[PDB]
């Protein structure tokens, strides 16, 4: 919408100033962090059904790791 | 229009082998060319001017919703309808709630009904396109000879000295020769169809400012859209509210203006200035330099009979090269102006070169002043004004010991080879095995590939290098290289490109 | 203010064992209560009403931006400084631009310019809190005696018969007795404290609109606010653009409106009404009920003696129950009014109960009527009406078979279930064991977990389960249980739950 | 923001219709799907990765269906 | 409305232990009591008249397309906008159609035309419903007196005789009691809300005739629809044809009438008479019947003094039961007839019974005529006319030996069960252990299973038998028979059901 | 719609003759013998078919006389 799906970036030719790009680089950070900084508890329980399964140590890690993105905007 | 002073410079170091040579201009950055026998050269986009427009499409994105009616019906009634529906110029929505005796009705349990109201736009959004033959582009080149503090960056003065000029080249004139006059005559040879894809996208206008925005992006836009001129619209629901319906008063709302939105969601979008047409800031544009007529006026003249002066202080122009300004007392003028670049005053031996060859006094007026450019080398040297005792002199260091120089070469090829994409190679002008094939190869390699999965954005793409990473971290030797180069490079580095 | 055609109706099976019983009401629903010897009861929800309110922090969600000023400084010269820093009604932003000769300065490359621009909000947004101590709840309880079609949902009627009754409760006045005059009086107890956390969030107001939203998300808006009454705010660049700066001259622009963005933001919150205060639609209230002063009136009255009458036909609560309407031709009245439920004409046992016991003609004037309801049993029965020739009745099906109406109590159950919290055990009134227990077990149980991760929308939590399931589908034995309680159930069900 | 971070839902107390739940149900699929709907090169080569690591069939999976949703709102 | 001659017709034997007994009767069949001291009884179902109907949506079957527009527009114009979407009397469809500098334009391969055209109904579809309370039955019922020839068929006499009655009965009546005079009064017991489902299903009428539908089949219908009064359709465009767009000139065409595929459609349809009301043929009905008050006249006459005649010979009934009429001589009316049925004219012991008991004779005028009807048992016999000299007899046939009536009993039996579902248990009447248990049975049985994958036809589940059978060919054993009675029974029976 | 999708049968009470009974029993066979005497090598590929896959004999003609049903009406 308005919201999702920006056009940003397009990003061709332009050795320039975009529109906004302070903001661009700034934005996915924020809103995951302020999220996951709200429910930690989210985060616990999801890291330790990455160490349940597969046991070869690190890929467990990169469920984890990956999954924390998950829950941020679904 | 000339190259001085602007923040990104290049030069171009003259095979020779040719009076042509292929070129790449940019809307920022100023190309300067110095091959011998051959004056120099100053090309540079000025800007992109498109004439007459068409409009797509359209969007209301703030639009006004007045007019409730709704009308209700018993339940086992089947659907309501109210007569607005007859025209487009609302919208209708069914809709029910539960029915008493205590309310009109002989049943219980459901209904019936029927929401319409008028729908109408606060202020709107207009698409447009671009036909390619409506492309211009505004030119100016320009040679390095005589010239001052002031007339130097202006366009007034060089018209008379004939040593700049401008031009407009379309699809309709796909190439020019232009005079100089004393020097001769150049040759540009380009090709505005391949400047952008008129056909790439859209022009948008919002409010005021515009935007180049992705056709492709540009459809699914989810807010009302219109046919090119005309009436009324399409899916038009979505700027309006339903609340609970409530016996027979329901009422509809509009959402606020989403203007800002759209703010938001341009990012990628490039600034325009739209009255009736379009300027451009950036363009993107291939050319063929024809220097055969280009010659060298001056080679008459002798050496200056009196004393120097400097008017400014010796510069930098931050891109490694060095300007100064010289005052000349005598009125031998014109006379052939010495100078050199020096190691020690012990040696009078030249080592670097010239920016403009041959400085040139204009006139017999005494006290005129001359504005010249050379490249010292690296650490120190001295600068040396005339010879004998008149002979006067000024130290000018350079810190740029050259392997520096070789990497901030490398890394900025690198970041031209990225966003330039396969006519990045033309830099590479008078190809040919190497560089021919070296587009030939990142033509169908980037052609697919990187723009196949394309449509990343930053950490999208920029998270991959990491999860590709992994799997060249533990993979089997032979399959390494090959996962490996899809790992790094071609991603983490225009990770790395963008900072910011 | 009556149960009656209410969308969502339940019922209470009076246990005996005390003139007192807990319950908790809706906003929507509205609950009725049939105990033996007692008449049958009706209580709902009004609305909540607040009374006064205290404002946090604001918004504003669009600004205005003039009065662009910069001030260029040469390179080396360090930063530059704006004057206008000395208000804080301007923001103030640095910057520099490439710099020649040919522009005013005696070095290359750099530079500093300050721009500075007046803010100001085009229209903002407002924040509210309530205290608890400014709580209200305007409950309205009934009861069944002689109604009309017309005087049933009507107030004004009710309150002359007694059998309906409004009143407030604040924490200041916790509980209260009210008199139903004839059939006693009867005693809530009510805990205003626990209707809501009047700080768990805040009343926000958009524009005309309003809105309870978490005070929680309400703090990490990004966008300009201001201190409680105040002046003048914080970041407030986010509205504001800086273009690339050009010489002298940048401009700097305001972004649109934002106010759609907002209405796009809110989706949980709740519509509300403000002016000077706030009335919710759904109230979450726990009570308890004592019924000893509740007794029969009419016990007195004997058969009635003549022929009865069908105003409105019989039709359907969709509840579950039946009403029909009586008109009554003698002018005995008042007179105990026969009727009862029956299966078939060759048995005179009732196997139902009436919705209201007891019905009682009002008065002697003929052709009065009557409003009357019962539940008929499954299947097929009949309405016996009077006893004797003059006896007349109506067959009137339901469909409901006991299985099917097992399951869609339970289903309303989970879902009353769900939503309800720990609460939701307060149907199980006069409870101990089990009751209790399972208020204790949810306490925790609910009170962690479930509400620890939670903060899920939908699939975010929705699609958990099946990765969870993954999980429960390859274990081990007595770890499967363990894991599958978490995969299914506790997720899946709401997420079934919302549909929609 | 205006756009991110919606305060939806709340979803407390509250048997009635909230402010916009049509749009809500509706909103997380479609700004993905257009979005896949339209550069599917990635979903393949996405799809493969998956396939290539773990070997232990439906976890890998796991990845991929997964992964399809990252990409979107990155 | 009496039993004589109607194609189905069947008894039932009285097992005393009540003057209650339940039944039901079908349009077509006739049933007919004889219980001991009791007179016989003759009930059948009249017909189904519904008083007041109700519209739930419409149907166009065959349309009228006139005033056919298009608007072209230029490739890259865009969709074109027809100003006829103003109106919903118009459908548009939008088309584009390849264009040369030939035609109009000014670039190749493309275009945007838009076609608008009027539409209207030639002649339209309407669908009714029925509310239950609108239901009536007439109900017709005869018991054996004096008759004649003439007078039995013929509804006029026999009120006179006080014989027979009609009635109506609703959900508003229930039950009703009524007075045959002489013999006393009865009562009957039934449940008009059982009768159909009001709300199974819709009258629908195409063009005169019309016909009983299911609620659901009818929401399908591929076709132009319309809220219940009212103005305009939906998917309208289905009895439209677009041509291949042809530059400017596209042309678009109606189909031909639907009409007939609706006949076609319709099959399992039931005709109805409708013009205000409807008239059903098959009513399905239940009632008890209560015959404490019917007793015996004529018990005080004696023997008659007189010969006896034929005035018809003697004739089969064809439901296994004998006919024959008699005129008497003598004036000694009103006298007992006296009358049996015998083996061999060596015994005087009856055998069969008399249809109809004690044979009255109605006047003292001579040469009356009487009609009555007896049952003898299998084989030969002979029906004695009256004992003493004068008495005259007649041999009369029967082949029908016990074996061959039991097993097309069975058959018949096989028949009531399928189609008459759970209710055919009602045959059963004063029941308990088996027969409320077989009802029971049935019930959740033929309530799920068999009418859950309900909505075969014919070889659909016809097939499914043999496709079964073979699971149950290969199969274990204690396996089969669970498999078995899925392949058998249930299905290949009703397969066989319908023959025809 | 007017052609497929008849009503036929709702066939509840009614003892008494149907709209139109005697087409109805005979509509299926025809409209299937008629387009299956057409194109007979249809039928013999087909039956082929059946006896190539699962060799448990009856059970392979279980696909082939109901495979002949396929082909009419799709």
């Amino acid at each position: 919408s308005v919201s999702v799906q920006t056009h940003g970036e397009s990003s061709l030719v332009n050795k320039t100033e975009t529109w906004l790009d302070s903001t661009k680089a700034t934005r996915y950070l924020m809103k995951t962090e302020n999220w996951i900084i709200r429910n930690p508890g989210y985060a616990f329980l999801a890291a330790v059904l990455g160490w349940m399964l597969g046991s070869n140590n690190g890929q467990r890690v990169v469920f984890t790791i990956l999954l924390l993105l998950v829950a941020p905007a679904y | 229009f000339n190259c001085l002073g602007m923040g990104n410079r290049d030069f171009i170091e003259g095979a020779s082998g040719a009076t042509w040579v292929d070129l790449v201009l940019e809307g920022d950055s100023c190309l300067t060319i110095m091959a011998n026998d051959k004056p120099t050269l100053d090309v540079r986009m000025i800007n992109i001017e498109a004439s007459q427009l068409a409009e797509v499409r359209s969007y209301c994105y703030h639009a006004s919703v007045t007019d409730i009616s709704t009308v209700a019906r018993c339940p086992m009634t089947g659907e309501a309808h109210n007569e607005k529906r007859a025209d487009s110029s609302y919208v209708c929505k069914q809709g029910f709630t539960d029915r008493g005796w205590g309310n009109g009705c002989g049943l219980f349990g459901k209904g019936s009904i029927d929401t319409c109201a008028k729908f109408s736009c606060t202020s709107k959004a207009i698409g447009r396109t671009i036909q390619p033959e409506n492309i211009k582009y505004e030119v100016g080149i320009f040679v390095h000879g005589t010239t001052t503090s002031e007339n130097h960056g202006n366009y007034s003065a060089q018209v008379g000295a004939s040593q700049a000029a401008k031009f407009t080249v379309t699809p309709n004139a796909p190439s020019i020769t232009l005079k100089l006059g004393d020097y001769g005559e150049v040759t540009l040879d380009c090709e505005p169809r391949s400047g952008l894809n008129t056909e790439a996208f859209y022009v948008m206008t919002v409010g005021s400012k515009s935007f180049l925005v992705h056709r492709e992006w540009f459809h699914d836009l989810a807010l009302p859209w219109t046919p090119p001129s005309s009436t009324a619209w399409r899916n038009r629901e979505l700027l309006m509210e339903f609340e609970e319906a409530h016996a027979t008063k329901q009422s509809v709302v509009a959402l606020g203006s989403q203007e800002g939105g759209l703010h938001q969601a341009l990012a990628g979008a490039i600034v325009v200035e739209y009255s009736s047409s379009v300027k451009l800031t950036s363009g993107h544009l291939k050319c063929r330099l024809k220097m055969d007529k280009l010659a060298l006026k001056g080679t008459t003249y002798g050496m200056c009979t009196g004393k120097f002066s400097f008017a400014k202080n010796p510069a930098d122009t931050g891109h490694g090269t060095v300007v100064i300004e010289l005052s000349y007392s005598g009125s031998d003028g014109p006379c052939k102006i010495p100078i050199v670049s020096v190691a020690s005053l012990n040696d009078m031996t030249p080592v670097g070169r010239l920016v403009t060859v041959n400085p040139f006094v204009a006139t017999s007026s005494a006290n005129s002043k001359v504005l010249v450019e050379m490249e010292p080398p690296f650490g120190d040297s001295y600068i040396v004004v005339g010879r004998g005792d008149k002979q006067i002199n000024h130290h000018w260091h350079k810190a740029g010991s050259t392997l520096g120089k070789a990497f901030l070469t490398t890394l900025k090829g690198a970041q031209r080879l990225a966003a330039l994409g396969d006519t990045a190679w033309d830099f590479g002008s008078i190809g040919g095995v190497f560089n021919s094939i070296g587009k030939a190869v990142h033509q169908v390699f980037g052609g697919a590939f990187r723009t196949l999965f394309g449509g990343m954005s930053w950490i999208t793409q920029g998270l991959m290098g990491a999860l590709l990473l992994w799997m060249g971290v533990n993979a089997r030797d032979r399959s390494i290289a090959l996962a490996f180069l899809a790992t790094g490079g071609v991603l983490l580095f225009l990770a790395t490109n963008v900072h910011a």
